[PDB]
């Protein structure tokens, strides 16, 4: 109604406006960090993959390879060279359930931190509407108080 | 720990699982594991380690031939420590490369490929064969091409007094030197013949030479006189004689090796399917509204869908039609959503996404597509929709929200936007209102009119006013877009000036963008390169990835190895940002492929990189717990090991790829125990000279764009300067962004700042304990040009922030400005005054009360410095219009390109400006005294 008012008012607005301006910020930086973690998981499950991939063409490989090989001294002469080669097969594929275990706890956090970034995103879009009302409160103030002619130095020290 | 248990999968199917150093080098390995396969079953059938290369899946998830042995298993740095010996033979050149870009740009190869998408595969294959047969034909010419295409002349600008002096000219493996006298208008092809000479004293031609400034990567040729090159011009003003190597020819070549679309008049309409992963208040209800957009500007009114409530997964399935036809879209027609949540009925932007409706193919899109929607950000316009926003999917597809629609089958085939050939058809065909046209064009709805009506008189004599004429057209009419592109194939070539101005968003149809690229094809490699980083931002307002703007930088890029060093560099340090690293990853594949010799330098500089950020984080865990002295010393005991000592050492400095960067000196290095903690590397090199030692800063935690931008325009105003015969003896050091909030800075040798050079006359002091004798006139007259330099360039630019520890001088007297971190006054923002200073204005007078006579020359310095700006003032403009593409928060509006209009006062004329400049200085000299 007055300046005085309207200006006290101004200032506690803008209060308001740069304590909110500041919590949307921190939670953008929040949404940055973990999309950037998430892509960086996503690629970490491809390498896990990748890797997994190749210990199964080792599989097909020690397979093909013993067939052929192991008939020429099946009975032949030497089984205790039979014995050292499915040794050495059961420590191939027991490491490859090592390595599955572990792609299996990186699906597992990637998957909690995907309800992460979904619950910053959720709190960021509760806020935005709040900011933005509080943008425009504060604007339409400062265009009142223009209108009614106040000087810009005391504008000034309402704000901030 | 040290030891790391690798797991190794021989070529018989046999596994081994030991235990081998981090720091062993990848032969070594070898050796480790066929002394251990020796005692594992079907050793005998294993060929020789020779026959055979390690495999592993390196960081970006891809198999990766590990052909370069000398490597260590901790900078090979495997997903998992897992190697598998595999047959060498193949096509092992393209397999080595493919492997090294995938690492040196960031993203790896197949994440292109997992995409399945023609427009990638299409560019992909379009430019890498490009680049590849660019970098073929390089090879084929002769060694003097390719000493241009390395090591391209670095000139003074202008590109007077004869005085004599004298240079040292050696030849390369060979300890004595000749030394003699030269003029500075001579041709370096006279200066080698003298050498030459002195070669003949008891005993070739002089046109198989070229002279190398030692300790650099930096060459004198050419038909330009000896005063010419920066280094002779830093030499002569200096007064240190130049150091030269004669390079013969071979040794350089060592180095070396019918359905229309018009048809159709049914109107614009798509289906809204579904949503999908929105994160909304419940009690809240979504809306979708849509518009279509030809750059800025709508083609039609904004419709909307209903109102559905708030969950993960809403369904709305809608017509949306629009206020214009099928035949009236132009080829740039921009479809634009935003998803909005709106209160009960009797507002919040969630996200928005762009679709462009004509595919690279120029055929128009139909039937479903799912848009990746990106998160809408708080800003101070307040619009509702985002139609300059990127074009491409938002990449996090596994948690992004997503709009599902549907373009409906407009015909039963597949119909395109119209050759060029049936646009210039329907082109062809179609004292008093001259004199309103001046006033409007040599200076709204009513002027637009006449502009339109008069375009072929804007045509024949208003050439320059092209990007007005293109602003007044109507684009949602496909009759005035074929007139408008009809004139536009025989418009006259425009100077680069105007050229830039038409790469803005505003002007986003294809043909403009290629008579904009057409006018820059005249620009030398020097003035391209004050461009380069705004050239690089306006990518990111391109529809389509293969554009004439791509195609231009490329061209240049592999035709001068500095232009492409920089260029790669501006690409790779944005590819942390989903919006360009898909479009900025494709460009940096291709140069590569065409740039293999500048591969293996920037190789070693991220590898240099990658280690300093580890070491500065070591720095950050250190400072915490420990006090300086301490993380100091151990700050060189993590630099001392031989992985950090070989990476940093011998490499070309990514601030100047002529720079050497030879053996770190790693007790002169340290870092600043505040803020984000930024790392002090020196260097040595006993071949160059007094200027022997060079420093660079790296900083982990801010963005440095803004700081290169405002360093990069100061740069220009000195070129600018220069050019009108006016040297302000500036500092326009380096600066260059590397990574997310990465980069590095080129360290000003012999400098400390004001504020600690003045813990009376405290400045006037330190300039005599710097400059005794005879040399405080030069000292005073360095300060004086430079202190008049960086009042007017901070008084144009408008930069805030300034303080007694923000400016530093120089021991020769040259006051300069560092880490800029405001400009364009400002986040609200007020009018910068011009600023002097009034112990600034002590050391100018030297030390006197009134000193009229200098006084008025330091006056004068300023005036003719701000004159020559506002002479330029529109290239300011143009330059800092293209920058909004960088999303800087001090520069992302026409207000703040206003700030540049009325410091340079470009609205008054040039009497009056400089009125109104007196005004501001006399107000600045007085204001100097006042307030204690
Ligand atoms: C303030 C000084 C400095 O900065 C550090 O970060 C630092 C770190 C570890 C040790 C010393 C330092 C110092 C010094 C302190 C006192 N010395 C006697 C002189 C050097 N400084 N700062 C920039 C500088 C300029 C930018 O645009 C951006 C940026 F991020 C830094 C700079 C430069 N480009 N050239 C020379 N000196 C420079
Ligand atoms: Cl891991």
């Amino acid at each position: 109604d007055n300046i005085e008012a309207v200006g006290k008012k101004l200032h506690e607005y803008n209060t308001q406006f740069q304590e909110k301006s500041r919590e949307y910020d921190r939670l953008y930086e929040d949404y940055t960090r973990t999309s950037q973690e998430i892509q960086m998981k996503r690629t970490a499950i491809e390498a896990f993959n990748e890797t997994i991939k190749i210990f199964e063409e080792q599989c097909q490989t020690q397979e093909r390879y013993s067939k052929e090989y192991i008939e020429k001294f099946k009975r032949e002469g030497n089984e205790t060279e039979i014995q050292r080669i499915m040794h050495n097969y059961e420590k191939l594929k027991s490491r490859i359930s090592e390595i599955v275990d572990s792609r299996r706890r990186l699906e597992e956090d990637l998957k909690k931190q995907a309800a992460e970034y979904r619950e910053i995103d959720k709190r960021m879009n509760s806020i935005k509407p709040d900011l933005i009302q509080l943008r425009k409160t504060r604007d339409q103030y400062l265009m009142w108080l223009t209108q009614k002619g106040v000087r810009q130095k005391k504008l000034n020290e309402w704000l901030g | 720990n040290q030891s790391v248990v690798v797991d190794f999968l021989l070529p018989t199917g046999v596994y081994l699982n030991f235990p081998v150093s981090r720091n062993a080098n990848l032969s070594t390995i070898k050796q480790l594991l066929w002394h251990r396969a020796q005692y594992e079953p079907l050793f005998h059938m294993l060929s020789g380690p020779e026959a055979y290369v390690f495999t592993c899946i390196n960081q970006t998830a891809e198999q990766q031939e590990l052909e370069d042995e000398q490597r260590r298993l901790c900078d090979v740095q495997p997903f998992l420590p897992v190697l598998r010996l595999v047959a060498r033979e193949g096509d092992r050149v393209k397999k080595l490369i493919n492997s090294q870009i995938s690492l040196l740009i960031g993203k790896g190869l197949h994440e292109f490929d997992s995409l399945c998408d023609p427009e990638v595969n299409d560019f992909r294959a379009k430019m890498c064969q490009f680049c590849e047969e660019a970098a073929a034909r390089r090879q084929q010419l002769g060694w003097e091409a390719w000493l241009q295409y390395s090591f391209p002349l670095q000139l003074e600008p202008s590109a007077l007094p004869n005085r004599a002096l004298l240079v040292n000219v050696k030849f390369e493996g060979s300890e004595e030197s000749f030394t003699f006298q030269v003029s500075t208008k001579d041709v370096p092809l006279a200066l080698m013949a003298c050498a030459l000479r002195k070669k003949a004293t008891v005993f070739e031609q002089p046109e198989d030479y070229t002279l190398q400034v030692n300790g650099r990567h930096e060459y004198l040729y050419g038909s330009y006189p000896l005063c010419q090159f920066q280094y002779i011009c830093s030499c002569l003003h200096s007064g240190l004689t130049p150091h030269l190597t004669m390079v013969h020819s071979s040794s350089i070549l060592a180095m070396r090796d019918s359905v229309s679309l018009w048809s159709l008049e049914q109107p614009f309409r798509i289906e809204l399917i579904q949503g999908s992963k929105v994160n909304a208040d419940e009690r809240m209800k979504l809306v979708v509204q849509a518009g279509l957009f030809h750059g800025n500007e709508m083609l039609c009114k904004t419709v909307s869908s209903s109102e559905v409530s708030v969950c993960s997964e809403p369904v709305w399935k809608q017509r949306l039609e629009f206020d214009i036809n099928i035949c009236d879209l132009p080829r740039m027609a921009r479809l634009c959503f935003a998803l909005y949540a709106v209160i009960e009925k009797a507002d919040c932007p969630i996200a928005w996404a762009n679709l462009m409706l004509f595919d690279y193919k120029d055929q128009l899109k139909t039937g479903e597509r799912c848009l990746y929607m990106w998160p809408s950000v708080p800003d101070e316009k307040g619009e509702l929709l985002n139609p300059t926003g990127t074009v491409r999917s938002n990449p996090n597809t596994d948690s992004a929200a997503a709009l599902l629609i549907c373009l409906p089958e407009v015909a039963p085939h597949p119909v395109y936007y119209p050759a060029l050939e049936k646009i210039l058809e329907l082109g062809r065909h179609s004292e008093e209102e001259q004199l309103q046209l001046r006033e409007i064009l040599e200076r709204y709805e009513h002027e637009k009119d006449l502009v339109w009506k008069l375009r072929h008189e804007v045509q024949e004599h208003f050439p320059e006013a092209l990007a007005r004429l293109l602003l007044v057209t109507k684009w949602n009419k496909h009759e005035d877009v074929a007139q408008m592109l009809y004139l536009l194939c025989s418009w006259p070539e425009l100077p680069v000036l105007s050229a830039l101005e038409l790469l803005d968003f505003s002007f986003p149809d294809c043909h403009v963008g290629s008579f904009a690229i057409k006018s820059l094809r005249k620009l030398t490699d020097d003035e391209l390169f004050q461009y380069l980083l705004q050239l690089v931002q306006v990518l990111k307002y391109e529809s389509y990835l293969d554009c004439e703007l791509t195609k231009f930088l490329l061209d240049r890029a592999l035709a001068n190895r500095k232009i492409g060093h920089f260029l790669f560099w501006h690409l790779r340090s944005e590819m942390h940002v989903p919006s360009v690293a898909l479009r900025f990853g494709l460009i940096l594949e291709a140069y590569c492929r065409g740039s293999t010799h500048h591969m293996k330098v920037l190789m070693k500089q991220g590898e240099a990189l990658s280690k300093l950020k580890a070491l500065n984080d070591f720095v950050k865990l250190s400072s915490q717990k420990t006090p300086k002295p301490q993380t100091k010393e151990l700050m060189h005991l993590c630099m001392r090991q031989e992985a950090y000592l070989e990476a940093l050492s011998h490499l070309q400095s990514p601030l100047d790829p002529s720079t050497l960067l030879a053996e770190v000196c790693v007790e002169q290095c340290t870092f600043m125990d505040s803020k984000m903690k930024p790392l002090w590397i020196m260097y040595s090199n006993e071949e160059a000279g007094s200027g022997g030692s060079v420093g660079i800063i790296f900083k982990n935690g801010d963005d440095l764009r803004q700081d290169m931008l405002t360093l990069q325009m100061i740069q220009l105003m000195d070129v600018l300067w220069k050019q009108e015969g006016l040297d302000l003896r500036m500092t326009p050091y380096g600066c260059l962004p590397t990574g997310d909030r990465t980069g590095l800075i080129e360290v000003v040798l012999r400098s400390d700042t004001i504020a600690n050079i003045q813990l009376k006359d405290a400045l006037l002091n330190w300039l005599k304990s710097k400059n005794p004798g005879e040399a405080l006139d030069r000292a005073i007259e360095e300060f004086t040009l430079s202190c008049a330099g960086y009042c007017v360039a901070t008084y144009v630019l408008g930069i805030g922030d300034r303080h007694s520890d923000n400016i530093m001088i120089r021991e020769s007297g040259q006051l300069f400005h560092i880490d800029f971190g405001h400009f364009l006054g400002n986040i609200n923002r007020e009018r910068v005054p011009f600023i002097l200073t009034y112990d600034f204005v002590h050391v100018i007078q030297q030390g006197k009360t009134n000193n009229s006579e200098k006084f008025e020359r330091f006056r004068g310095y300023c005036e003719r410095a701000y004159t020559i700006l506002r002479r330029h003032g529109l290239l300011f403009l143009h330059l800092f219009a293209l920058m909004r593409a960088a999303g800087l928060p001090e520069l992302s509006c026409s207000k703040d390109i206003q700030y540049l209009k009325d410091s340079l006062a470009l609205g008054k004329t040039e009497e009056e400006a400089l009125k109104h400049f007196r005004v501001k200085f006399n107000e600045a000299l007085r204001e100097s005294w006042k307030t204690k």
